[PDB]
């Protein structure tokens, strides 16, 4: 309702970079606001993408951000009888980021690995990799769970049970609020996907760099399956956690897998050791139901509730006729223990091809009135199809079913304004949370900041 | 916190078999390779092999393939090392190994377990009273315990009452039974002065033997 | 006696034509005081008003083309008539209504070209040495139901990219076989191979010199040669004017739009052809499959018959799919595709079995409704569309359109046509709303409040800027 | 098989010093070496992974250092718990493979042996054997060699000899050399003698006794 369409923050990364992929505040160690920016497609040392981060300090002009520096050499290891490899050419660092306290993650999901043992080989293949730095002390980890070291003849004896040599890991990121980092891998299990999760004082206290290969004990990994209603199903391709169980001393976890169970896609809500407490199937086979999740109560009882958006959704239009808008999906939590039940509203976009719903961002509470508030993205809808970001305002029902405000894309054709958005953060300091969205495919980030109500709705 | 804690000590005949045990305490077996090392005083240090407890695939050092079978149960989080066909250069220490983080180290060591092969059978000692010859300010008696299997035996002066000026050496093997001996120094105002006895325990035998020094 | 003509109390001819279709006005002199200019044509007679001064529009409906339904596809450069009437006139007075009939042949002996995209993954290695004759047993039995056949040939894996292809160690990049004992090709996206010919022993030859290639995932990438299969129409061959069939075979689930994430591969699928001169999809790398509405979209642009012939496993899956794709066919395919032929003659019985029409470009205040006769002389009121048809049958359309008050725009035109086929019926569309005697009108006239006026039809109107 | 040449075998040392153990491999092996130690008559503990990294726990007067096929253990100002067997284990390859060992011991002032010599006990001579003991206790440094001799010629069949760990109180060494006969042999001779050569003394500790007299 109240962000300022009018006097916008850019800030902008090198050409061909896909600056603004991936988004997310950051507050260093005495709780000033930065922007910090994966741009997966970013050029390496040896002239070859391998992506890059930035952390962009707050400047009502915005403008160039310093990056945040990575190892970007690919590792070479003979240990053990055998040669550890990573390769960094194209991994898309910076597909996700993520900040919790005065850590970043950003992670390459397409960081590729393999182990070579005499004349066979673990395959190269794209286990993924998560990278981690503390800015203000300089401090490097990294996180790469799905690196194995079997040998490619093993997998296949055992019927690819527990191959996690596809994972993807970093494809989506989170981090609770106790500190646990959480990596979704729809990859992992040959594309069934998995959840890799470790807390991050945990990660950095056992990465030394050199060793490619190392434990972590306390992390948790998500469990295989013989289901071929699992198989495809790229569960992890977005995550998020939140409460839903009513017993705050647990922290559940919310995983999309947009292809299960034959593309019909679904959501399901876990417990921290993976047993699943809710699955929400999708409407439409294809509509890729699970794409992006969002966590956030809406309606002000105190209990999350949870949004789904579904990007391709062809709705139903006249002389049986079908039109690709996408549509995202409310589910209002329920008092005590009960199961989460049908959707309490629908939102469906109307340009088509818009691929509404395919970022779901909270704003907090943007006009102030008690109710959180949201942010859908159709990176390219409009009447122009260069893209929009529509609010919605919660209210004690859920949410209101038009939207209270629209964001035209500034940007030209094809920068898939929207496909990351991030909200309630205040970053100027005026009382009122804020929104950043990025446009990779014109490598710039917006600034929208929230503003006094001019009249109330 | 991290612990490997092995079995028992073992007592075996050459030709017969064993099997060492090493269960995880504080953590999950499955976690790391599980290694077995050998060591011994004179060769030292080697390495037996390592087993992956969670799906049971191994590696062994060539010289150890036959007499070495390493298993896991992660059921009962615990690691195994079978050893046959004992001999006696199979009497050493063994100990279990995991890493740290570093998926190739070998940083966690269980307290290790003695494996002794002989076929002696357990065989009392004889204490014999060690005085000197038939004159200076320091006088030194000793005590000699002979022929006895198996280890250890205590050893003690006046039933632990003089402890301090003693030397009690390491039991050597000789043909297969044990030779301890000990040495005491005191004053010549001391001996034979006041009575020392040479207290001497065998419980493997379940015998308690103590010889007074006397004079010549 | 008095009616709503009268009653309404009108103005001036336009205003007492816009009361009811039945109303007429009279523009003659000699008529009393009293008397109403607005009533029935029988009560103006009645009235002595001369009949040249009558204005009463009657709403007609005539036909302009008329050609007859052929009795054959054949021959002709697409001479073909499948749509009769193909063009009539329709006038209309407001809140007025008129009928018209509509006649469809699916007509016997058309041309039809068959496009086979055949899944050439590993898996369906044993499915290339069983349609090695189908080339010409297609033409067989094709031979029966059509005089022009053209035939063509394409296949498919998936996007020759990690994690899809396996990238270790360099052997396997020449040969995906080679970890077994045995070589195939190296992967492929979509490859277009036999341009759509009427010279079948060329599919039969083209197929024998094909073999499988080998990726790693169990979905494949199906849909972006179903999409470059729609849109490089040069390439493949389609011609204007026949059927198009695109038979699509596989035996495992497929790759969707989104996907291609895992690939790194963001970039919306433009719906554009990127097949050049090497015959290869060049953009599988760097573009993501298509979504299922823009297949659609496309399928319905070239007006291609898409059929999925899939195995048992994946039935439901595509029947599914086929659901969310209208006029979309399955058909069930053995496991080594030796069924595929009659499965094809099966899927083009079914595509010629429906006849249903579509309107294109209606005004918004003119609505229609239709009464179909299917079958044998069974009227079906509120229906639109046959089934159940064979090759050389005939329906029918009985159509009326209905107008709302009267539009700005005197004069439009709409189309029916009837779904995937050629010829359509074009309706023009005039709207008689006005008096010929207003195109003689006398502005500033002396009769009307000393020249305050204006004198149309026999009475004074208030000019303009009043 | 990779050798691992571990050097030196002991050193005698101080507390505060800073001392180094080196490890020579027989080829590269890239920093994938471990440090261990193992403290008197206990088991092992970790101190260095990967060539540099120390085991969590370990106080950081520890450090290695190295690359390619040479590397080393330096501790920083001695603790008395660092008076230790120290080893390396590389992982380069299988199987692994270990050094020598390393025995920090306690430096002091040279001290000479203290030699006692005593004949069989009347209980074993009745039994029918016959036990000469010769004790070296409290000398400095551990290097030490004994001499029996029967009549004045050497004897070397039948001795038994045992040492002691450097002692804790004044840091010394000591042994026992045993020279067992039959009663019947130890019948046919009459001197029974000890030499001790140690480097306090260029002349050897002489310690004999003869048989009946007394
Ligand atoms: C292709 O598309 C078809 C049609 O949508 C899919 O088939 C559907 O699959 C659903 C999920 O497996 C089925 O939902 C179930 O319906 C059961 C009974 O109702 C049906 O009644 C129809 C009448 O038309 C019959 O044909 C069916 O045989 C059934 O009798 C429910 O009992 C069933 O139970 C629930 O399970 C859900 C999990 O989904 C739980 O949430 C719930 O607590 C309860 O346990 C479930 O609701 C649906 O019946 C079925 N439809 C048909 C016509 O078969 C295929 O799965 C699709 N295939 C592919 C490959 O995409
Ligand atoms: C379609 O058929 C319907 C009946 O199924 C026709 O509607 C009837 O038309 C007659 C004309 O003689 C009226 O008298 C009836 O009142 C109508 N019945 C209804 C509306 O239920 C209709 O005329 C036909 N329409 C077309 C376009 O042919
Ligand atoms: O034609 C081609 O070139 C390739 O054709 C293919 C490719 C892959 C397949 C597979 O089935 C590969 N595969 C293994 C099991 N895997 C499960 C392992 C245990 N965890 C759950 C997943 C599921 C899976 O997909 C089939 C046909
Ligand atoms: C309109 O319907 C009548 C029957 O009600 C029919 O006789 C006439 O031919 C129809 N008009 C047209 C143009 O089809
Ligand atoms: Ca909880
Ligand atoms: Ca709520
Ligand atoms: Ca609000
Ligand atoms: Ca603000
Ligand atoms: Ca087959
Ligand atoms: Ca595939
Ligand atoms: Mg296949």
């Amino acid at each position: 309702l109240n962000l300022d369409p009018v006097q916008l923050t850019f800030y902008a990364g090198p050409n061909g970079s896909q600056f603004g992929f991936s988004l997310d505040f950051h507050k260093d160690s005495h709780g000033r606001v930065a922007i910090v920016v994966g741009a997966p497609r970013t050029l390496g040392p040896s002239q070859e993408e391998t992506g890059g981060v930035f952390l962009c300090p707050w400047r009502a002009e915005g403008g160039q951000c310093p990056s945040l520096l990575f190892d970007l050499r690919d590792e070479t290891r003979n240990v053990g009888s055998q040669t550890l490899q990573t390769f960094k050419a194209r991994q898309g660092l910076g597909a996700s980021v993520v900040s919790w306290s005065d850590v970043i993650v950003a992670c390459a999901p397409w960081q590729h690995w393999n182990v070579l043992e005499k004349t066979e080989e673990a395959e190269k293949t794209p286990v993924g990799s998560c990278f981690l730095a503390q800015p203000e002390s300089g401090r490097r980890a990294e996180y790469s769970p799905c690196r194995g070291n079997t040998l490619s003849r093993i997998y296949v004896e055992n019927d690819f049970s527990w191959d996690k040599r596809y994972c993807e890991a970093g494809f989506s990121s989170v981090v609770t609020q106790a500190g646990e980092l959480v990596l979704g891998a729809p990859g992992g299990y040959y594309f069934l996907g998995l959840l890799a999760q470790a807390p991050v004082a945990d990660i950095f206290s056992s990465y030394r760099p050199g060793i490619l290969l190392w434990h972590v004990s306390s992390q948790s990994l998500s469990f295989d399956s013989s289901n071929p209603e699992y198989f495809d199903g790229y569960w992890g391709y977005s995550v998020a956690v939140g409460e839903f169980d009513g017993d705050l001393n647990t922290t559940e976890y919310v995983v999309g897998a947009p292809t299960w169970s034959w593309t019909l896609g679904a959501v399901e809500i876990l417990d921290s050791y993976y047993q699943r407490l809710h699955r929400l199937r999708g409407e439409q086979m294809a509509s890729y139901f699970g794409h992006s999740v969002a966590v956030t109560d809406v309606n002000g009882d105190g209990r999350h509730d949870l949004l789904v958006g579904a990007p391709l959704y062809m709705e139903s239009r006249a002389d049986r006729k079908l039109a690709e808008v996408g549509r995202v999906y409310l589910f209002l939590q329920p008092r005590g223990p009960h199961a989460l039940g049908a959707p309490s509203l629908l939102l469906t976009g109307t340009q088509l091809y818009g691929r509404f719903g395919s970022a779901i961002a909270p704003l907090g509470d943007l006009d102030r009135d008690g109710y959180n508030d949201i942010a859908v993205a159709a990176p390219y809808g409009g009447p122009s199809g260069r893209g929009q970001v529509l609010v919605f305002l919660g209210q004690s029902e859920g949410l209101r079913s038009r939207p209270s405000q629209v964001l035209d894309s500034p940007f030209p054709t094809g920068s898939a304004f929207g496909f990351s958005l991030r909200g309630a953060v205040d970053i100027d300091d005026n009382g009122y949370p804020d929104l950043i969205v990025g446009a990779y495919g014109a490598n710039q980030v917006a600034v929208y900041r929230a503003q006094p109500v001019v009249k109330a709705s | 916190e991290v612990q490997l804690q092995q079995s028992g000590a073992e007592l075996v005949k050459p030709g017969a078999s064993v099997k060492l045990s090493c269960t995880a305490s504080g953590f999950n077996i499955k976690d790391t390779y599980v290694h077995w090392v050998k060591q011994r005083p004179e060769q030292g240090l080697e390495w037996i092999g390592r087993i992956d407890p969670a799906n049971g695939y191994t590696k062994y050092d060539p010289k150890f393939q036959g007499k070495a079978t390493i298993t896991a149960d992660t059921s009962s989080n615990t690691a195994y090392l079978q050893l046959s066909s004992l001999t006696s250069e199979d009497t050493a220490v063994y100990y279990c190994v995991r890493p740290l983080y570093d998926y190739y180290a070998m940083d966690y060591w269980g307290q290790g377990t003695s494996v002794t092969v002989s076929s002696a059978k357990t065989t009392a000692p004889s204490v014999y009273p060690l005085a000197p010859v038939c004159t200076g300010s320091s006088v030194t008696l000793g005590c000699l315990v002979k022929g006895y299997f198996p280890e250890p035996v205590t050893l003690t002066w006046n039933s632990g009452s003089l402890s301090s000026g003693v030397h009690t050496f390491p039991a050597v093997l000789q043909s297969d039974l044990y030779t301890l001996s000990s040495s005491v120094t005191v004053t010549s105002s001391t001996w034979p002065s006041q009575s020392i006895t040479c207290n001497v325990a065998h419980p493997a035998s379940s015998t308690k033997v103590d010889k007074k020094i006397e004079p010549r | 006696g008095p009616n709503i003509c009268t009653t309404r109390g009108v103005s001036s001819c336009q205003q007492c034509l816009a009361v009811s279709p039945m109303c007429a006005w009279c523009s003659d002199e000699a008529l009393p005081l009293g008397s109403p200019r607005c009533d029935l044509k029988e009560n103006l007679l009645k009235d002595n008003c001369a009949p040249e001064s009558i204005e009463f529009p009657v709403s007609e409906a005539r036909v302009l083309e008329d050609r007859p339904l052929s009795d054959k596809g054949s021959g002709d450069s697409s001479q073909v008539t499948q749509v009769s009437p193909q063009r009539i006139a329709l006038r209309l007075r407001p809140d007025d209504s008129k009928n018209f009939s509509i006649q469809v042949r699916q007509v016997e002996d058309y041309p039809v070209d068959i496009y086979y995209l055949m899944d050439l993954s590993y898996s369906m290695k044993d499915d290339l040495w069983s349609i090695q004759n189908l080339g010409t047993k297609l033409a067989t039995q094709m031979r029966k139901l059509t005089s022009n056949l053209r035939i063509g040939f394409g296949a498919f894996v998936d996007k020759p990219v990690s994690p899809y292809m396996y990238i270790s160690p360099p052997e396997a990049l020449e040969n995906p076989c080679y970890d077994m004992k045995t070589t195939c090709l190296p992967m492929f996206g979509y490859k277009h191979v036999l341009t759509l010919t009427d010279q079948v022993t060329r599919f039969n030859e083209e197929v024998k010199k094909q073999s499988v290639s080998r990726n790693r995932d169990a979905p494949e990438g199906g849909f972006d040669a179903i999409m470059q299969a729609t849109v490089c129409d040069e390439k493949i061959g389609w011609r204007n004017d026949a059927s198009h069939l695109l038979v699509f075979t596989t035996d495992a689930k497929t790759h969707i739009a989104l996907d291609g994430r895992l690939a790194g591969i963001v970039q919306p699928n433009d719906g554009q052809c990127h097949v050049g001169s090497d015959n290869h999809y060049s953009a599988s790398t760097t573009m993501d499959y298509p979504s299922l509405g823009l297949m659609t979209e496309k399928l319905s642009q070239k007006n291609i018959n898409l059929i999925f012939a899939v195995t048992e496993n994946v039935v439901n899956l595509y029947q599914n799919y086929s659901e969310l794709i209208p006029g979309t066919t399955v058909g069930v395919l053995s496991m080594d595709s030796s069924n595929v032929l009659q499965l094809i003659v099966d899927a083009y019985g079914k595509i010629r079995s429906k006849v249903e029409l579509e309107v294109r470009d209606l005004p918004e205040e003119l609505s229609l409704s239709f009464n179909a006769t299917c079958l044998n002389n069974e009227v079906i009121p509120g229906l639109k569309s046959c089934m159940g048809l064979k090759i050389g049958d005939t329906v029918s359309f009985s159509i009326e359109a209905k107008v709302r008050g009267c539009p700005q725009e005197k004069e439009k035109s709409f189309t029916i046509k009837p779904v995937g086929f050629k010829d359509s019926l074009i309706v023009q569309v005039t709207f008689d709303c006005d008096c010929a005697c207003q195109a003689q009108a006398e502005p500033n006239s002396h009769r009307c409040n000393n020249g305050n006026g204006t004198f149309e039809c026999g009475v004074c109107r208030c000019g303009p800027g009043w | 098989d990779i050798l691992m040449t571990q050097s030196p075998s002991s050193m005698s040392v101080s507390l505060g010093d800073t001392v180094s153990i080196t490890c020579h491999a027989s080829q590269g092996i890239s920093s994938n070496i471990g440090w261990l130690q193992q403290k008197p008559g206990k088991s092992f503990m970790g101190l260095i992974y990967y060539g540099t990294n120390l085991v969590d726990g370990v106080p950081s007067r520890f450090s290695g250092s190295g690359s390619g096929a040479d590397y080393s253990l330096t501790i920083s100002s001695l603790d008395s718990e660092d008076f230790a067997d120290y080893y390396c284990v590389q992982y380069a390859q299988l199987p692994y493979t270990f050094g020598g060992g390393t025995k920090l011991e306690i430096k002091r002032a040279d001290a000479a042996p203290t030699v006692s010599i005593f004949p069989p006990s009347s209980e074993q001579l009745t039994s029918g054997g016959a036990s000469v003991v010769c004790f070296l206790n409290n000398f400095y440094p551990k290097d030490i060699n004994v001499k029996w001799k029967i009549d004045g010629s050497e004897r070397q069949n039948g001795v038994l000899n045992s040492w002691t760990d450097q002692d804790s109180k004044d840091s010394t060494y000591s042994m026992s050399s045993t020279l067992t006969l039959t009663k019947d042999e130890y019948e046919r001779h009459n001197s029974y003698t000890c030499e001790a050569t140690h480097k306090t003394s260029t002349s050897p500790i002489v310690k004999s006794f003869n048989r009946n007299e007394c």
